[PDB]
């Protein structure tokens, strides 16, 4: 009856799925762990830049607190 | 023209605050609550003299009330500051919003262990005054003498000699 259109919906709704969870894992994945940085404005991008250089490893997700000053 | 001028590098060697924009965006309303004085020196050195060179000293007192803020944070709220720092590190817009109870742990205990009121919305983007010695630059653009200007209208308006003067009109 009307539920044999649920097995092509289920299918379509995992191809739509994919996507958004893919780039989701991708993006913790190559970002420390946690989301991408969204740099709209060239502010974030400073702090990014600087996040970059404090890392000391080229990386501005590597973060580093107050156990890095004295 | 002629040779621009630049401090060597030991004037450009300071103790920097290498810590993360997530750090310093954890605890930048008690670090603008707190190190206002040498900050606003600074900017209004900056400001004025229009020049980095001339504004290398001021900037290191920043650099030296920066670390003495994180030094007074680390000696005491290390560890609520750390997760509250972690959580703003996480977001990617790097909210606020998301990171309150975080914030309330470490006011909580920065108000306690320090007596630090965090600023009120509205509080530091006001403009204020800043009592500095040094003198004020009476030409920071640098500028050479402005050419005269030239000699305005003066004298009553006379009619004219003998009219339009135009090769036989008599007026
Ligand atoms: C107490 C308060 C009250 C007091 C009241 C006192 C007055 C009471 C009376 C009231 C009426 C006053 C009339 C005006 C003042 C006198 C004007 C005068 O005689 O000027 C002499 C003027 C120069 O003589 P002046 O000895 O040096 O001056 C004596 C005065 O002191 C003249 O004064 P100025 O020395 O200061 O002159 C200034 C200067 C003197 O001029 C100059 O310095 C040289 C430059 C002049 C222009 C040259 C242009 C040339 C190329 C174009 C030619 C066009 C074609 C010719 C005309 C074809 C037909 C239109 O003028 C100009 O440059 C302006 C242009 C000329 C205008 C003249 C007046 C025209 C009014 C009537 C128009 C009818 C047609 C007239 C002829 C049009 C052609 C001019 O003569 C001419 O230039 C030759 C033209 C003839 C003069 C016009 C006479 C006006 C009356 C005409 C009646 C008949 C009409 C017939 C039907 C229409 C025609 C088909
Ligand atoms: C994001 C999600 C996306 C999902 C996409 C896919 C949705 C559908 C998934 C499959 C559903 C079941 C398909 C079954 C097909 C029929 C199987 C079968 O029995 O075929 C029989 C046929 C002949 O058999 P025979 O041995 O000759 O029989 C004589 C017996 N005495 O034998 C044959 O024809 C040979 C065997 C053919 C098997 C084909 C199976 C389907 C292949 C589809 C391609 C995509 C598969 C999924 C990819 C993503 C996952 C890895």
């Amino acid at each position: 009856m009307w539920f044999e259109v649920l097995p092509g919906i289920a299918v379509m709704g995992v191809c739509l799925f994919i996507p958004g969870m893919a780039t989701a894992r991708i993006h913790r994945f190559s970002n420390g762990g946690r989301e991408k940085r969204v740099a709209h404005y060239s502010y974030q991008w400073y702090l990014m830049e600087r996040d970059r250089r404090v890392s000391g490893v080229n990386r501005y997700y590597v973060s580093k607190g107050l156990e890095n000053i004295d | 023209p002629g040779i621009v001028e630049l401090p060597s590098l030991e004037d450009l060697k300071v103790q920097e605050v290498k810590v993360s924009s997530s750090v310093l965006k954890a605890a930048a309303h008690h670090y603008g609550a707190q190190c206002d004085k040498p900050n606003k020196e600074f900017m209004l050195c900056r400001w004025e003299e229009k020049d980095p060179r001339r504004c290398l000293e001021e900037g290191k007192l920043v650099n030296q009330c920066a670390l003495e803020f994180f030094r007074q944070i680390k000696r005491h709220c290390a560890e609520p500051f750390t997760e509250y720092w972690t959580c703003i590190d996480y977001s990617g817009l790097q909210l606020f919003r998301r990171c309150r109870k975080e914030q309330a742990q470490f006011d909580k205990c920065v108000l306690d262990k320090l007596g630090w009121v965090r600023p009120d919305l509205g509080e530091l983007s006001k403009v204020t005054k800043v009592k500095t010695d040094r003198p004020l630059p009476e030409n920071p653009y640098h500028s050479r003498a402005r050419p005269e200007p030239n000699p305005e209208v003066e004298g009553d308006l006379k009619p004219a000699r003998h009219g339009s003067r135009l090769f036989f009109w008599t007026m």
